[PDB]
RNA sequence: UUAGGCGGCCACAGCGGUGGGGUUGCCUCCCGUACCCAUCCCGAACACGGAAGAUAAGCCCACCAGCGUUCCAGGGAGUACUGGAGUGCGCGAGCCUCUGGGAAAUCCGGUUCGCCGCCACC
RNA sequence: AGUGCAAGAGCAAAAGAUGACUUGACAGUGUUCUUCCCAACGAGGAACGCUGACGCGAAAGCGUGGUCUAGCGAACCAAUU
RNA sequence: CCUGUCAAACUCCAAACUUACAGACGCUGUUUGACGCGGGGAUUCCGGUGCGCGGGGU
């Protein structure tokens, strides 16, 4: 049961929300893969009239490259308990959110007959805080 | 759910198991569809034409129902897709079933599949459908050379059950030959 | 087995009401016709029941009718037990009253006109103005009550 | 009327019931009819293509073969007779 | 202008604002008459006008009804007496006049009216049971100001 | 169907919830990227390869009606409305009698937690 | 929500959004409905075919312009192919 | 929650009724040939009233 049921890290999203690019090279040294541009909609009054224009820049971290950036990312900040989702994600910060779930979430990502995941399987916020501090690190 | 006004979704699109807009461009042919489905330790393909209370499948072919003609190897694989799809086609042509067209449901058109490979396998069996012979894998990796190349990367065995070492693309030939022969309990 | 008898003429009625008379083979006011109940007959008698007065009639009452009113297919002759006895597949007009009633033949069928040509009511009628339950004439009768009319009509 | 365009009047007709909404079911879009049968036309609020003048909705008509995958279907208008050209998408057969 | 050009119901039911504009506002000051902060279930005693014609009232009529009725009771039960009096119906039907001869005859819009079926209650009062020959006069006031003949029906008192 | 595939009707099938179920079997989650294929970045997904583990998800099985829905009983109601008729009533707006139809809201009580088709399968 | 513009209507693994490729907004000739309910009447319009040539797609298939209903014009004469 | 009202350009509902086709009964047609088709000749395109339902208007 506790096996199918213990929590891991899905994806590490790293952005960086500027405005209006230069940014792209910082990432792609403390992460270790590709970064991508980010666009945005609806004409804003802060000269941003454009729509399809790169305003940031984001990457989405899987497996060991993820569990190699949070030995390093973690330490920096000081986590708090109103910083956490009601799903058990958290973000921190540049912009560092760790997207936390069960073994079962293929059942929600997959195209064949895909359901949605039951909200006693879905993460808790007490669930997710005693994960993370079960990885060298303190709560509150 | 909310409401009166409320619109639920069609009971197969609500299971999000069918794609009705593919459904219906399939069936405005005329001809039956090949459904080419697949699991991860099996595959499956369907002959099925349209009925007054549903679906009628004319003929079916599993890769459980494959051992019973020789195979020792695993189910889920490409020269285990094609034969499924070869013995689903012969069944068919016994059926009297002369033409059928595509049907791979809610997979991807990833040039090479293991559903392209269903559908070269009824194609070799007689049957007439539409298809485009650039969009299917070269006649090596049908056979399962890809796993045998991967087989040489040895060290650690790839598989845990006894069939063999560094693997038998050869069973594949050795399958083609049986089925293609008219003798054969169907 | 009802009794249909126009009491109200031709005159503004509508059209689809007049045709409804005249498929049930009443043409002029003080006709009348025996129609059997059944479920096409009961929405035709229901669409003239303003300008009608019908009910089931008593054996005895039909015999009279039927003796004094009743004519053949074509001609001038009497239908008396002798004439029906003659043509008929009965053998006195009780005979064929007792058919009629029990919905077994109609008068067509027989050689008879299927319009039995009435006289004016004797002493008058209730009024054409209003229905049964209201001391008029109109609608549907007690088996007495169309009695009391078409005995009135001889 | 304010204007003789073909879908003046129709605003009921035209429309589905809102559990009726989305995307119809594609085994009577391919139904296949026989010449000489009864068939009742009735548009299909969700099909946009194969209709014919909404003015028809209701006809009970009679297949005489077809014109590509459309049918033509066989009314008569007050008294004057015409051809409908229609798809099974926004027919169902009689009884 | 007189009531005889919009008392009878021969008018659609001409009502939507979104299709109506240039609409004067309502002469009806309340709809909540007394303590409108006790309950309706608190009173022994419950008496409505009813309204004996299907009709069609004014605003200005509704107006003067309800002023002359609560005025009464103002007088004869103090300015915070124990009562509740309640004027249900509000004026939805928006009112035209043609004020050219008979051409481009749609009318402008000139008032607002109330339509009321035969039989409904146009006003209801709650009261005590020493405060019932009051309201049964405060109505009398009402019914003189509105279109038809009316009942003053009591609806909960066995105190008679 | 001791868990499958394709469907028809498209909520009686929705929403929410409880309990049960898997040694060489099925479906899954699952393990894993040499290849076919893949991500405007991520074997996440798609695609491919595979079984160390699991029944916690999904799914399949049994069941609960609180919300939503279907139908049925009873009450509302033969009321509201209405096709046909009238030398019936009313100053009139309008109403009434006879004949043939006949609601809706809402309350109470049941029902409904899908039904059916083809195929394959201890 | 969006879908160019009135209003009403259609659409959610799309008819909307993004991206990429593309020019079917193609030539020729019809069937039918509409214009004009019934019931004759032109131009115009639409749905639906066929022949030719193409685009996309694995393929079924989709594309006879824009999701549907407005955006249109005779004879004579001229220009043009 | 409680409490008070509405809709020609609102609708979770929803008649009476109108309407397509088919069967049945009725009526009608096969010497009175209906239904239908073809052709000749028109007149007519100021209407009015009752009732029912209307829309405008005191
Ligand atoms: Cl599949
Ligand atoms: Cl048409
Ligand atoms: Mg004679
Ligand atoms: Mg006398
Ligand atoms: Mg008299
Ligand atoms: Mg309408
Ligand atoms: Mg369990
Ligand atoms: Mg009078
Ligand atoms: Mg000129
Ligand atoms: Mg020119
Ligand atoms: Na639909
Ligand atoms: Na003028
Ligand atoms: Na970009
Ligand atoms: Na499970
Ligand atoms: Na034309
Ligand atoms: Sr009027
Ligand atoms: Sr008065
Ligand atoms: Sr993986
Ligand atoms: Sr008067
Ligand atoms: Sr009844
Ligand atoms: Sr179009
Ligand atoms: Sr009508």
């Amino acid at each position: 049961f506790h096996e199918m049921r213990e929590p891991r890290i899905e994806k590490v999203v790293v952005h960086m929300g500027i405005g209006h690019a230069n940014a792209e090279d910082i990432l792609g040294e403390i992460t270790g893969q590709m970064p991508v541009r980010t666009k945005a909609k609806r004409t804003v009054g802060e000269f941003d009239i454009r729509e399809g224009d790169p305003i940031g820049a984001k990457v989405t971290l899987r497996d060991e490259m993820a569990e190699e950036f949070l030995q390093t990312a973690l330490p920096l900040a000081e986590l708090a308990t109103s910083q956490f989702d009601d799903t058990g994600n958290f973000s921190f910060g540049l912009d560092v959110t760790v997207n936390l779930v069960r073994p079962g979430y293929r059942v929600a990502k997959r195209d064949k007959a895909s359901r949605s995941i039951p909200t006693k399987h879905r993460l808790n916020p007490a669930d997710a805080v005693a994960f993370i501090e079960s990885t060298y690190d303190v709560e509150v | 759910a909310t409401g009166p006004r409320y619109k639920v979704p069609m009971r197969r699109r609500r299971e999000a198991r069918t794609d009705y807009h593919q459904r219906l461009r399939l069936l405005k042919s005329g001809k039956p569809r090949l459904v080419a489905r697949k699991s991860n330790k099996h595959v499956r393909a369907q002959l099925v034409t349209l009925g007054p209370n549903g679906d009628d499948t004319l003929a079916s072919a599993h890769s459980s129902d494959l051992a019973e003609y020789g195979w020792e190897a695993p189910t889920g694989n490409m020269p285990s897709a094609y034969l499924t799809g070869l013995l689903a086609g012969l069944r068919a042509q016994e059926a009297g079933v002369e033409e059928a067209v595509l049907d791979i449901g809610l997979n991807s058109p990833t040039p090479g599949s293991k559903v392209f490979a269903i559908q070269e396998g009824a194609i070799d069996a007689g049957l007439d459908i539409p298809h485009n012979d650039d969009v299917l894998a070269d006649w090596q990796r049908t056979r399962g050379a890809h796993i045998a190349e991967y087989d040489e990367q040895l060290e650690e065995p790839l598989y845990s059950g006894d069939f063999d070492a560094a693997d038998l693309p050869e069973h594949f030939d050795e399958l083609r030959e049986t089925l293609l022969d008219g003798d054969i309990e169907l | 087995m009802h009794a249909l008898v126009q009491l109200r003429g031709e005159v503004n009625m509508h059209t689809d009401i007049q045709d409804t008379l005249e498929m049930l083979n009443i043409h002029h006011v003080n006709h009348c016709t025996l129609v059997p109940e059944t479920d096409a007959y009961r929405g035709m008698v229901a669409k003239v029941n303003d300008f009608v007065a019908f009910g089931e009639p008593s054996q005895e009452t039909l015999e009279t009718v039927l003796a004094t009113r009743a004519e053949p297919l074509e001609g001038d002759a009497d239908v008396d037990d002798e004439w029906v006895a003659e043509h008929t597949d009965y053998d006195d007009i009780s005979g064929l009253a007792f058919a009629l009633l029990s919905e077994e033949t109609t008068l067509r069928e027989q050689g008879l006109s299927p319009t039995l040509r009435l006289h004016p009511p004797r002493g008058g009628h209730d009024g054409v103005k209003h229905p049964v339950k209201e001391g008029g004439q109109l609608g549907k009768h007690d088996t007495e009550g169309i009695d009391d009319l078409l005995e009135a009509m001889r | 009327p304010s204007s003789n365009g073909p879908l003046e009047g129709t605003r009921g007709k035209l429309k589905n019931k809102p559990r009726d909404r989305g995307t119809s079911p594609p085994q009577r879009a391919v139904e296949e009819f026989d010449d000489g049968e009864k068939v009742h036309l009735k548009i299909d609020p969700s099909v946009p293509n194969g209709r014919f003048h909404p003015r028809f909705d209701g006809q009970t008509g009679t297949v005489e073969g077809k014109q590509g995958d459309a049918y033509k279907v066989d009314i008569v208008d007050g008294g004057k007779e015409k051809t409908i050209i229609v798809t099974a998408a926004h027919l169902r057969r009689q009884e | 202008k007189p009531a005889s050009m919009y008392r009878d119901i021969d008018k659609p039911a001409y009502t939507r604002r979104e299709y109506i504009t240039g609409i004067p506002g309502s002469k009806i000051a309340q709809h909540k008459m007394g303590r409108k902060q006790k309950d309706a279930d608190d009173y022994p005693v419950q008496i409505s006008l009813i309204v004996e014609e299907t009709v069609q009232l004014r605003h200005g009529s509704l107006e003067a009804s309800r002023l002359s009725a609560n005025r009464h009771l103002i007088k004869e039960l103090g300015e915070e007496g124990d009562y509740k009096m309640t004027l249900r119906k509000f004026p939805h039907q928006v009112l035209r006049e043609n004020k050219d001869g008979m051409r481009a005859a749609f009318g402008k819009i000139v008032g607002t009216a109330a339509r009321v079926q035969a039989g409904e209650q146009l006003f209801t009062a709650y009261c005590n049971v020493e405060d019932a020959e009051h309201v049964k006069e405060a109505f009398r006031r009402a019914y003189n100001k509105i279109t038809p003949s009316c009942r003053i029906k009591v609806e909960r008192g066995e105190e008679l």
